[PDB]
């Protein structure tokens, strides 16, 4: 994970610009959660089938 | 060369957790073991999700999958006018909306080029009056 | 310090209603104009129920000519979905979700709201939001 | 705070007669407010008591 | 607390004005230089209509005298642009013509600033059947 | 540098004529979307013919997608004054005072405009105007 | 002409930052030509009836 | 500017894999883009074509 590339400076700097960041940690870590979120792993996902939910929908709603 | 992203709707997602067995509940499963890839998150959904966890642990966990999945973001440049543009034609159609924030959510869906997977008429209202990708599962 | 003048003013006035709501909203454009803000969230209900089209221009002149709140979409949502449970917490109910989306933006912005609506009531006392009712 | 500039003097007397001030400085002060607020004229704002809302807050708020 | 009530003057007007017509317009025209000369506005998209209609250039450079002296509404292409789109679509929902969008761009600069107009053009006259625009037409 | 796309091509691009603007227009889309640029004049255009509820919501979230290149009050109008003066000189025909506007805009911020209407045309001969015609 | 004068600093401050000013006198100066103008005499704006204007209205709206 | 940060292998691979992306720096650049890029998404611009335009250019214009 330790990992040596080549980021655009000013890239990772105009993305600290907008979103007030202030690292590039921060821009890459952002960038990528965004596109493809972090490790869902399938067995976590089915879990959630029955995890339970207890509010009501029509009061959020109507 | 990307495929389209598909939202999954509050109203889905919530049979899914009670395990109530509808074809919704059977749907959102599907699209968790066959196409997880493709699913997308966006912050109303979100919002809506974490609103109605009163457990303590159980809100924990649906964080855990609200902050894990790729998310649409909302643009305050754009998609409030675009909802409010949505709700109006709705108004102005004789249809009935029950809420504004699935105008917002479609109005987000249609920037994105997402589709929507729910079980709620507002979506069917809204996929009549404009070109929002939905499939009803109810 | 700037103001967000609520919907639920907002429409007395636009109704001339002569509520203490609609008198404030007025008192607020004649002495206060330069500190009065908008967001995105009250700006969707106030188009959204602009059904006539001269109606329809007119407001949208209004919520293009104030300054814009923005929304945070990293945060603000969550922040409402907070309010929203620490509501239910203290025994309270809040009738739109979306009154406490506004609430949270204002709390990031430093804004105080001017309203007529109980659900701001409710959040003042479990945030710091300012709010001034006149209902 | 106090500063030493060149003002033209027949603008500023032309604002004074016009909005009915005394003193330079009001004229002054009055312009830089102007220039800096709201886009929204007094009148437009005013205006805008009874114009009208033909929606439900109650169905937008449930 | 300052109130200053505004008075643009359409370019329909001016024009009569400048042609010395005898037109009850340019007779307004007249009176309001001769008697209410501190209250008068110009606006951009007015201007750039008065100059494109000079044709000889030293009449051009007197007609930018006046309009570079005029004290301006400004056009805030935050607002006016989509107000002059709602006037206009509006307008065309009321199954009324619009000769030209920028009389429709005027007005919403007119209602924005809180100015009156001063014109002889229809267009106007519609417009302020759909909007709380203040005209008075000089036909 | 941007590309601001004219009415004249955004409209035919809208009603699928197939014509040659149209399919240049779907090309920008496709392979420079991040260089298109709006502005507030054919914004106020393109939204003004949207009379379809959808259609003028769609249109309205491209317009507002879109960065925008700003109309300057104390200059443009006088720029696009000066260009249509100079076009009457030539013995040339301008049908919109507004396409004048736009191309002093375009001048202005060292945009492109891509088009099909013989006004631009016209103006890139008597200014430095970067006129792509696709009529 | 030259004057002593108590202008506040934050209203001038915001004059120079939004029009890109490097002088308060020249933000002044903007300030007051916003509300007035520029001097126009009356037998000026008088001189102007019947000075001519040959182009047509109709080619530049419809 | 070559810079050595912790990234998630499995994310960085999950959007190469998503983009058709060869490298992890492309993949990392591509994220970052995305972020400062254009609100309107490919698919909504090319579904614009067709949507028609009911009103007259030459109403506007000519």
């Amino acid at each position: 994970s330790r990992t040596n590339i080549d980021i655009d400076d000013e890239l990772a700097a105009e993305v600290m610009r907008r979103f007030g960041l202030t690292t590039k940690r921060a821009a890459v870590d952002l960038a990528l959660r965004r596109l493809v979120g972090s490790p869902l792993s399938r067995e976590f996902l089915l879990g959630l089938e029955g995890v339970g939910w207890e509010g009501d929908l029509d009061d959020l709603r109507s | 060369h990307h495929h389209a992203s598909i939202l999954i709707d509050t109203s889905a997602w919530v049979e899914y957790f009670r395990a109530t067995g509808s074809i919704a509940a059977v749907e959102v499963r599907r699209l968790l073991s066959e196409e997880a890839a493709r699913i997308a998150m966006c912050e109303p959904i979100a919002m809506e999700i974490l609103s109605g966890a009163l457990d303590d642990n159980t809100h924990t966990t649906l964080e855990r999958l609200v902050n894990g999945l790729p998310s649409l973001n909302v643009d305050d440049a754009i998609d409030f006018r675009a909802a409010a543009g949505i709700y109006r034609a709705a108004r102005r159609a004789g249809e009935t909306v029950r809420s504004i924030n699935d105008c917002l959510i479609a109005a987000l869906a249609i920037r994105h080029g997402a589709r929507i997977v729910h079980r709620d008429a507002d979506f069917d209202v809204i996929a009549r009056i404009t070109n929002l990708q939905a499939a009803s599962f109810r």
